[PDB]
RNA sequence: GCUAGCGGCGAGCGACGCGGGAGGAGCCCGCCCCGAAGGCGCGCUGUGGGGCCGCGAGGGGGCCCGAGGGCCCCGCCCGAGAGGGUGCAAGCCCCGUACGGCGAGUAGCGCUGCUUGAGCGUGCAGCGCGAAGGGAGGCGCGGCCCUUCCAAGGCUAAAUACGCCCCGGGACCGAUAGCGGACCAAGUAGCGCGAGCGAACGGUGAAAAGGACGCCCUGCGGCCGCUCAAAAGACCUGAACCCGGCCGGCCGCCGGCCCGCCGGCCCCGUCUCGAAACACGGACCGAGGAGCCACGCGCCGCGGCGAGCCCGAGGGAGCCCCCGCGGCGGAGCGAGCGCGAGACGCCCCGGGCCCGCCAUGCCCCUGCGGGCG
């Protein structure tokens, strides 16, 4: 149970978190599992979904792999590169598939600069965690 | 409907949909309990060696209903303060309540109060000359009130049969009815004598 | 009477002897009345708002306009009635209903003790729906020094035979039917073993445990020991809890445990015994009704009747 | 306007629905109303030899 | 609760419960025990004697600790004695040493005569008793005393 | 406690002292003393002194499905099995959760008016009059005491109350319900000269993939089918009333029989002596729609305890645990002064006797008092 009584367990106000959140929170919301060869190069389980990422989905219909093209935050889906709607006629412009971010696992990540900052400050506090918090 | 009812003594509701709010409910009461005991928390907390109550007297419960019983009293008179030597300001300082206003009404008053001044001051440590922190940080807070007032259960002591018998008139009942009516049989006997000038 | 003691192992381990709480007579509707207005103390207040139906301005237009007499507002719309849609309710609610009913000391104090009882009884803990094959004694005592660790607390329980109960609660998560969903009660679990402690910190332990409620010697918790008003909890005593139970009701001052009456099985061996037998007597034979014939046709029907005519 | 002033019809059966109630037993021999000093006399007589219960 | 009660169970019943001739109607004898000399003259005559008048002396302010007189019976103040120290006094009947009982330490002042006391010589100290509450205590050896 | 009192002493109304707690804390000015030492452009007509931040555990294989979050096998993490999301019901897919870190025009009195339970006056107030030792003690007036205080100047924490707004929770409501208002624009659209009044309207799907292509159209648009699990196509489910096509049948209810014949059959609700009534309400259908809650009293049952009994308010790093006063009962009766119950008895009823109130004898102490009748 939750000790902390600040916090809220009512399904209408957690809902309304989720689906009215700060785009800060939507962005770590929307996370991935790192795979498992990220996981012992990082040493982090999971990280908020970029742009240049790919992506493998173990979804139910579209599963594969793909590197994301598109981020919709509001939808709070991402749509890889490669999966696509049936398209109607062959001469139609192709709908990408939303994928939802939880439904997929990392292969490659989009480092930058701030992303290896990120994966520090990560690494760090969860050092502090391992030793006896 | 009817039938013997004992007729109701309740008032009608007053101010029920308009006016003043005339109903207290009590479902603050679970969350009162829990500031108020945060609130002497926090102020115990402000003064640790010291305790959250002062001293303050044993005093007669008023009336003739509660007389031979004892409660707290808001504080001590100034002569159950010379009693123990101490002036009012040491007194407060020390933790003993002091009430200017009360005035004792009996010697055995004083001697009850000063006797329980003489086990406060032994009782006290006054922690003076540089805070030692360790020492001061050892002390423990007295908790609830100082010295609670108790009222001893009543007890059943032996007698000799003769030395009461002189102490009472035969015919208490007769000696106690003669006090009760002595007012009303002297205002009598003033009437009669009265009634016997009118024959004069 | 003694109670074994068993080691986190299962193994025994002592013999504690048995509180007298244990004795107290076994009063199914002491603990459903006490638990029904302990409940009813548990509840939050409900109720509509004092302005609701009444912030409408609603006259009744009256008779000879061919509508009907309720209030009515600016163009005739119907208001201030309970048929009305958007009227007040004709009598709403209030939050000045007494929500807490009110339980003397005495027979809460009963209602914990034959609570107790009732788990002395591993006949009523089954019919509680606990899982009861593998437990080795019921009461059961189990010497478990303070358990920080839930794997090491499932390692106690899969010992001493606990294990079905806490299985059958984690299958049994489910969401229940209803607004009760909607309205943060979304999952049911079957609720199972209760560890009793004094002196430990098995409660780290055993909280995540599921189905499995923790409560210290000290303040044993009815509504816990009778689930769903029901006798029978299996409770998990700790050595040190169940040792410390005869000391609680010591403290409980100036009270004496219910005197303990008989049972339905020693009535039976009573009435049964001979000297009850001796008084009774032989009921008299009981009369033959039969049925009506008619006697003329029949020469052995008349017979019955008139044996010298037939 | 005018309603009826008085009937008695069923009041006789209403009456004996249960009724023809006799009057109790204690009232047969109750001492309401006899002489004072008969009465007087009766507690003297019944005050002495084994009727007494004055002990 | 609800669910046991009687007007769940005249449901279908219109009226329910109260009449088709005459219904419920909003205070249809008056509101209150209004009507006590008029209309419900019976009412408060049956079962109401003494509802309609004055009878007595009236105090401004009735003091309720002056008045207050707790009784006592020579019946109880045994039952004062606690019941160890009961059993030797009984035996020993002592007129040299017999028990004190201050019924006004037990919250008594008066001591009333309902009953009777045992035959032991006892010493009862009180505000007051009555005239067969002393010639009880002095047939079983006791002195009625007054205590301050 | 809710009584004492008040009230066409009617209906009604109504405090307080005790006692138990929460919380506790005391003081100043005038007066008087000094006099400018003061807060010094003043002032001797008197100043001054006496919370944020932060990590965060552990799942696979098969079947099947549009899609597991399902089913079957078998593990793992639990100081975390609160919850939310994710394509179906997820502790291990994600977010989180548990575990952290840094005293005078006065009092009073007279007359009047308002007010209070305050009763020859509870508190006020106008006016007239106006003290010096004075106020109070719940029946006025005059005397004499006793207890107990010092008005006509001022300050003061705590315990206490509470909306907006923020935060959590609920045996609450679930779109005619719940705020009037869940709908990206509700005090809006609209109405009134104005003060003011005041609605209705939730839900496609997992994803817009929101309709491929061919055909016939002057065109509108039809058709074929397409996307989809499904059109779910401007939207979830799609009822009843009502209606159209086809398709039987001849027509209401009840009873018999193969089933269209025979037999029975007024329109309900409602007041009412009496309704098919030419009494009233009701076109139809759907949703909503009316003895609930509080408090007081009577009585009944039941549970605990028993001359007792009692989660009062409260307090216990404790709120289902512990501790915890009045009260009520145990003695009545009388306007009161006051006085004050035993003699029996399964139970019930009655009689007898005792207690109070009222009378009457008789005897006597400590006497308009005690005893006995």
């Amino acid at each position: 149970m939750k000790l902390n009584s600040a916090v809220t367990a009512s399904r209408r106000k957690c809902r309304k978190a989720y689906f009215t959140a700060n785009a800060e929170t939507r962005a770590k919301m929307m996370s991935s599992r790192l795979s498992k060869e990220l996981r012992a190069e990082h040493k982090i389980k999971t990280m908020p979904i970029r742009r240049g990422d790919i992506v493998e989905i173990f979804t139910g219909g579209h599963k594969g792999t793909g590197k994301v093209v598109e981020v919709r935050r509001r939808d709070y889906k991402i749509c890889v590169e490669g999966i696509n709607q049936k398209a109607r006629n062959p001469e139609a412009k192709p709908v990408p598939y939303p994928i939802h971010p939880s439904n997929c696992i990392i292969k490659e990540l989009y480092m930058n600069g701030s992303r290896y900052r990120a994966i520090k400050r990560r690494q760090e506090r969860n050092a502090e965690r391992l030793a006896r918090i | 409907m009817g039938r013997n009812v004992a007729f109701s003594n309740m008032r009608r509701y007053k101010c029920t949909n308009k006016g003043p709010n005339l109903i207290k409910n009590w479902f603050n009461q679970p969350a009162r309990k829990i500031r108020r005991r945060q609130t002497r928390l926090q102020k115990a907390k402000a003064i640790f060696p010291c305790p959250l109550q002062k001293l303050r007297p044993s005093v007669t419960r008023c009336s003739q209903k509660f007389n031979l019983t004892q409660r707290i009293g808001r504080g001590f008179t100034l002569r159950e303060l010379q009693g123990v030597g101490l002036s009012a300001g040491k007194a407060r300082q020390i933790g003993i309540a002091v009430d200017p206003r009360r005035k004792n009404k009996s010697e055995e008053s004083v001697a009850r109060n000063v006797a329980r001044l003489k086990e406060y001051l032994s009782k006290v440590t006054i922690f003076s000359k540089q805070a030692k922190p360790e020492e001061i940080q050892q002390a423990i807070q007295h908790q609830g009130v100082v010295m609670p007032v108790v009222n001893p259960k009543p007890v059943i002591t032996t007698g000799s049969i003769a030395e009461a018998k002189k102490e009472v008139p035969e015919n208490l009942f007769m000696y106690l009815r003669n006090a009760r009516t002595a007012r009303n049989r002297a205002r009598l006997a003033k009437r009669d004598a009265e009634r016997e000038a009118a024959a004069k | 009477p003694t109670v074994k003691v068993f080691g986190p192992t299962g193994t025994q381990v002592a013999e504690l002897p048995r509180p007298k709480v244990f004795n107290v007579p076994l009063r199914p509707d002491i603990i459903n009345f006490v638990h029904t207005q302990l409940r009813k103390c548990l509840r939050t207040p409900y109720a509509v708002s004092r302005y609701a139906g009444v912030q409408c301005t609603a006259h009744s237009w009256g008779p000879g306009r061919a509508v009907a007499r309720l209030p009515r507002k600016h163009g005739g719309i119907g208001a201030y009635a309970n048929f009305a849609r958007g009227g007040h309710m004709a009598h709403p609610t209030t939050v000045i209903r007494r929500w807490c009913r009110k339980v003397n000391l005495n027979q809460r104090r009963y209602a914990v003790a034959s609570a107790l009882a009732a788990s002395a009884n591993a006949a009523l803990v089954e019919a509680r729906g606990h899982r009861i094959a593998d437990v080795p004694s019921i009461p059961l005592v189990v010497d478990t020094d303070n358990v920080t660790k839930t794997k090491d607390a499932l390692a106690i329980i899969k010992a001493v035979g606990v294990l079905r109960d806490v299985e059958r609660c984690k299958d049994s998560r489910h969401i229940r039917a209803g607004r009760g969903k909607m309205r943060n009660r979304r999952y049911i679990t079957r609720k199972g073993p209760l560890v009793i402690y004094n002196t430990e910190d098995v409660a780290r332990g055993f909280r995540n445990l599921p189905g499995v409620d923790l409560c210290h010697v000290s303040s044993i918790r009815l509504l816990e020991l009778a689930p769903g008003s029901h006798p029978g909890r299996l409770i998990l005593w700790t050595k040190s809890a169940f040792a410390s139970l005869d000391d609680v009701y010591a403290a409980k001052q100036n009270y004496t445990l219910p005197r303990s009456c008989i049972t339905q099985t020693d009535i039976e061996r009573i009435l049964q015994s001979d000297a009850v037998q001796k008084t009774f007597v032989p009921k008299r034979d009981p009369l033959v009704i039969e049925r009506k014939v008619d006697p003329f046709s029949s020469k052995e029907a008349l017979a019955r009747l008139d044996p010298s005519g037939t | 306007a005018k309603l009826k002033n008085h009937t008695s019809k069923n009041q006789n059966r209403k009456d004996h629905r249960n009724g023809i109630k006799k009057p109790k037993k204690s009232a047969y021999t109750s001492h309401k109303g006899m002489c004072p000093k008969y009465l007087r006399n009766l507690r003297r007589s019944r005050a002495n030899d084994p009727r007494q219960s004055l002990r | 609760p609800t669910r046991i009660r009687k007007s769940r169970k005249r449901r279908g019943h219109r009226q329910m419960g109260y009449g088709r001739v005459g219904g419920h109607r909003k205070h249809p004898s008056g509101r209150g025990k209004a009507g006590g000399l008029q209309h419900k003259r019976t009412s408060f005559d049956k079962y109401h004697p003494g509802y309609f008048g004055k009878l007595g002396m009236r105090n401004y302010h009735v003091r309720r600790n002056i008045e207050y007189n707790p009784t006592i019976n020579i019946d109880k103040i045994w039952s004062l004695i606690p019941e160890e120290q009961r059993d030797g006094f009984l035996q020993r009947k002592s007129t040299t040493e017999a028990p004190v009982v201050d019924v006004t330490r037990f919250g008594f002042f008066k001591v009333l005569g309902r009953g009777s006391l045992p035959q032991c010589p006892i010493i009862i100290k009180a505000r007051y008793f009555s005239s067969d509450a002393e010639k009880k205590l002095r047939e079983v050896g006791g002195v009625p005393l007054l205590v301050p």
